[PDB]
């Protein structure tokens, strides 16, 4: 049918840890364990905060990550204690060594960051310095060892409500994993089949430059590419960071890529159209796809029930005026309705072949997962997309942009 | 088999001839009352009216009958607003019919089309409209200018467009004598 519905579980997509453990849930990264797990030296820094702050940094970053007494559950096949128990991994944290910085914020906490002694170097702060000082400090350590990961007071002080006390102590050791040089998971590949190896390159604008976050489908291997721009790239633009891309793709594999995903939050262009089959030619097929994360669709259920629609609905509607040897290429739209994912999903889909709407739908929901803060419900988003925006943010403090294609997605992440 | 907000038409649009004028954004959305369905483009008013009438049409705004062909697909800029000054003439016309017999706090104003319903803030039926395949696409939702059960959103919805069409699962948009946008509700099949 050319316009219906369907259900797209997410048991289908999954990711991966140790030893091919395959789940669709992320958050059994505590079941499984990291996929590629590394050591974690901490290095916490708390910043202008009362006696109760400290207690509650102990608390956090030593009781209920290291000290074994303290028996903290975790969430998914907990056994109790701390990071280096229920994620196989060293975590070394002494909490006499926390540093008492009386905040410029920059220079107080690099004078503080000892690099030959610690991988990660957790910032403690309030929201105003943790919103103002993001970005710039995450730039500003961009090819140093250690990888800082900004925490505020509230989460601290919520540490004290029992129910947040036993959700935000995970999505604070998935990223210290991720930032130590760790990978929680990587995206099940075999995802990639019912859309008919690739690139998925996401394109955000560091408001000017373009962003390339391009990554294998797996987001095993990732890489930025900065083009700047002399919303849409440029013919130039896009020729240059999909030669870039390309070459990398071959660097790392050893062939280029037979198919060629890429993420917007805007249509595709002319421009991007001849670019895209100016340096594919007609032998690499490619998917583009326009995602918005509101859709004007309200479908609703039946009477037996207060009109609730299962979540996992997907409303496919396949644009019959698709015709790809004449320069039309808008295949079809999805709209991924859902409650998990916070927000409804709308994705015009551009593509050179018959491409799958429940298989772009896929790429979706396993982009969605792919993120490694998958945890803290709030913040799920595409992978590619959100991470090509954590750089286009970054950049602007990048001074030699030369050094982009080294950064890695965890000086970002 | 699913319901949904969305009203459509059933086959592809015809080709839209649409009168012209040069001169206007404040203008178009008046004359919508009237009858006369307008969208500024290159500094013209290209428009379709249900007037018919050439004398009562020029003292209501020289006009170029029939001066444009507009494909909705190429030119769904056009379309759009065309069909949303349309839909508001149809909603301005069932005004005086809707408050009839209701409270004063209780009538339906005009404020895309937006019907504030029930002001305290006010909740009320926005409308979009979309052009895709070549065809038109019309979704109706509660707004408020707020998270609420879907039941109350049905049943909103279902409110505002048996008052404006009669029957929930249609409606007739007109845009000139030959041409009318029929929209139908879509169940959307599993």
């Amino acid at each position: 049918m050319s316009e219906y519905a369907t259900i797209l579980p997410e048991n289908k997509i999954n990711v991966i840890f140790r030893s091919n453990n395959k789940y669709h849930v992320p958050e059994f990264i505590t079941v499984f364990k990291p996929y590629e797990g590394r050591d974690i030296n901490l290095q916490v820094l708390v910043v202008n905060g009362d006696n109760e702050i400290y207690d509650l940094t102990k608390l956090l970053f030593y009781e209920i990550y290291v000290k074994d007494d303290t028996k903290y559950p975790w969430p998914y096949t907990k056994t109790r204690g701390g990071i280096s128990r229920v994620f196989g991994i060293r975590y070394n944290f002494d909490p006499s060594t926390i540093s008492r910085i009386n905040i410029d914020f920059i220079s107080s906490i690099s004078n503080q960051l000892d690099m030959n002694r610690f991988n990660v170097a957790v910032i403690i702060a309030n929201r105003k310095l943790t919103k103002e000082f993001h970005d710039k400090t995450k730039a500003a350590l961009i090819g140093s060892r250690i990888r800082t990961q900004f925490v505020t007071f509230t989460t601290l002080k919520r540490l004290k409500n029992r129910k947040y006390k036993a959700t935000i102590p995970l999505p604070l050791a998935v990223q210290l994993i991720a930032k130590a040089g760790g990978t929680p998971w990587i995206v099940d590949s075999s995802i990639y089949n019912d859309l008919s190896n690739g690139m998925l390159m996401g394109i955000a604008f560091a408001r000017t430059y373009s962003v390339g976050y391009f990554t294998t489908l797996n987001n095993y291997y990732q890489r930025f590419d900065v083009q700047p721009i002399n919303l849409y790239v440029p013919k130039e633009a896009m020729v240059k960071t999909l030669e870039s891309g390309i070459g990398w793709y071959k660097n790392i594999i050893g062939i280029t890529p037979p198919l060629l995903i890429i993420f917007k939050t805007s249509p595709m262009h002319k421009d991007e159209k001849e670019a895209i089959e100016a340096v594919l030619g007609k032998d690499i097929k490619w998917v583009f796809i326009h995602a918005q994360y509101n859709t004007p669709v309200r479908i609703f259920g039946n009477k037996e029930d207060d009109y609730k629609v299962n979540r996992g609905t997907v409303i496919i509607k396949k644009r019959k005026r698709w015709n790809p040897n004449n320069g039309d290429y808008l295949h079809s739209e999805i709209v991924i309705t859902a409650t998990g994912t916070p927000r409804p999903i709308t994705l015009n889909v551009y593509s050179s072949f018959d491409v799958n709407p429940i298989g772009v739908a896929e790429l979706t929901l396993s982009q969605i997962k792919a993120d490694w803060e998958h945890p803290d419900i709030r913040k799920r988003k595409i992978t590619v997309l959100k991470y090509a925006n954590r750089m286009a943010k970054i950049i602007q403090y990048i001074n030699n942009l030369s050094s982009v294609p080294s950064v890695d997605v965890r000086d970002v992440l | 088999v699913l319901e949904s907000n969305m009203f459509k038409t059933e086959q592809e649009l015809p080709e839209l001839i649409v009168n012209c004028i040069e001169i206007a954004h404040k203008v178009v959305k008046e004359i919508s009352k009237y009858g006369i369905f307008g969208v500024v483009r290159e500094k013209k008013i290209f428009f379709t009216t249900v007037i018919e009438d050439d004398d009562f049409l020029k003292d209501r705004l020289d006009i170029k009958k029939n001066c444009k062909k507009i494909i909705p697909e190429d030119n769904k800029d056009y379309f759009s607003q065309i069909f949303l000054n349309a839909l508001r003439y149809v909603i301005y016309q069932k005004l005086e019919d809707i408050n009839k017999d209701k409270k004063e706090n209780e009538r339906w104003t005009i404020n895309g089309v937006y019907i504030c319903k029930e002001r305290y803030i006010c909740v009320g039926a926005k409308f979009t409209i979309k052009v895709f395949d070549n065809k038109a696409e019309l979704y109706v939702d509660r707004k408020l200018k707020s998270v609420v059960e879907p039941k109350t959103r049905y049943e909103f919805i279902r409110e505002i467009i048996q008052e404006i069409s009669g029957n929930f699962d249609y409606i007739n948009i007109k845009l000139s004598k030959d041409y009318t946008v029929n929209m139908t509700r879509t169940k959307l099949n599993e």
